[PDB]
């Protein structure tokens, strides 16, 4: 997402610094997304949803 | 932003091309609503309500 | 005492010592000071090793509590 | 269960996907303070999700298709093999979805 | 596979709504919710064996009163160590 | 019984280790007894899968020599123990009274 | 802990006999043949362990003959990294 960063990179931009696995990556960006998801840590961000 | 597309991402929310433009009371006035008055210019159609 | 109605888990004993007193089913700490030392004796397998840790703990077998259990 | 008072941090403890899970769980939980039960019973469901769903992998879709699943459901779970025309009138759908929702319950094994 | 897959969840859930005394047509936005935050993939949902040997250890020292040691291994297939870790393991919950 | 090809699993069985490999002596045995007493010994390996399943679990250790005979003769003499033919027993035994009271003593002790 | 687990040997041996039509005495002797020939220590029983894990996967490629690997994931809940690994052992075996 490029956060603190100037850009952003892409799943190709990502894969040739750590590793070029494609779903692979793809899964570990939904299993980080769906662990903020959690009813844990998630209770502060839902408020943010109204904007 | 980073952080509010990350939150578009996590919740999967997306908001269409639609921006709020309704017409709000102004503050510290409670009254009755009497007349709504509604013209509408020729050629296109006309709500149910005219 | 606040020691007399905690169970017997609060005595970090021997494993022997710990599996030898469930077969008489002791679950207070007052249940075991009750009883005697000539009577607990008798079950199989501890007979060096419970009068050092009870008195680190300020306490000794036969001693008389009445009213007990209170629960 | 009853015990699991104290296994509510034991309950993640070590643990994987199950705490993903529990997150579930939570929300269920929280469906079943709404449905008037007791929460902790919500942990009985997952360990029963384990149990009868549990062993393989699922691919989950995002869009119209779990709608369209969901209205045939809606619609099939009322039928009793002489009440189409009543599965029309109560769900507000012509002929053509209910039978094919008749279809649907038939074609599967 | 999807719907099919979709279909039996729902109704194994509904199933065990009413098992549990709750309405089963509570079932559906359950899944939606299975939806809302795990939509987007395919994930591999087999065991969680935490849970399940928790489960197993805390039945087999519920079993446990004071010498079934021997009925223990001959039931639950667990040798008398496995029972010395969950008897302590209740030891260490007050 | 799908033990099929259960021959060329031999050879696996003769690539185990640890518990195993006594136990095909165990099978040869039993197939011995019951080829002895008529029945086919092919079917011993299922009476020992048998024996491998249901008395599985637990820690064991034999004895060898008095205690088993003892045992041996207080079982033989207690199988045959209906409530009230002690009378019966010491006749056909050959035992006197006090054995067939320890007989059922020792029956009425095991859990 | 020897003679509750012998009499029960010896009363599962008899039972088997007399289910085999062997008469059950018979199961003295066996019980004192293996009496004979099993002692030397101490060592628990259980199962073969090895040769369950080796008949599971006899029965999941028994079963598999295709696309029926899924129905095996759903047979009794296990991976297919062990199912291939199973069908490479059967093509290995002649």
């Amino acid at each position: 997402f490029g956060i603190d960063m100037n850009t952003d990179y892409t799943l190709e931009e990502v894969g040739k610094q750590f590793d070029v696995t494609r779903e692979r990556i793809r899964q570990i960006e939904a299993k980080a997304l769906r662990k903020l998801r959690h009813p844990s840590r998630s209770e502060v961000l839902r408020s943010f949803l109204d904007d | 932003t980073p952080e509010e597309k990350l939150l578009r991402a996590i919740f999967g929310e997306k908001a269409s091309d639609v921006k709020d433009s309704s017409l709000r009371v102004p503050n510290g006035v409670s009254g009755t609503v009497i007349d709504v008055q509604v013209f509408t210019r020729d050629g296109v159609e006309k709500d149910k309500r005219a | 005492d606040p020691i007399l109605l905690r169970p017997v888990d609060d005595l970090e004993l021997t494993v022997r010592s710990a599996n030898c007193l469930k077969a008489e089913a002791i679950h207070y700490i007052g249940d075991l000071v009750q009883r005697t030392e000539v009577e607990l004796l008798k079950t199989p397998n501890s007979l060096t090793e419970i009068k050092d840790v009870l008195a680190s703990r300020g306490l000794s077998l036969g001693m008389r509590l009445e009213n007990w259990p209170p629960a | 269960d009853t015990i699991l008072a104290h296994l509510d941090n034991p309950a993640e403890d070590t643990s994987r996907f199950p705490a993903l899970l529990a997150e579930l769980n939570d929300l269920l939980r929280g469906e079943l303070s709404r449905l008037g039960v007791d929460p902790a019973h919500s942990l009985e469901i997952v360990v029963a999700i384990c149990k009868h769903l549990g062993g393989g992998q699922v691919y989950i879709p995002r869009g119209q298709a779990l709608d369209s699943l969901i209205r045939d459901l809606r619609i099939w779970n009322d039928f009793n093999g002489r009440n189409v025309s009543e599965l029309t009138t109560r769900y507000g759908v012509t002929f053509n979805t209910v039978y094919k929702a008749i279809r649907r319950m038939r074609r599967l094994k």
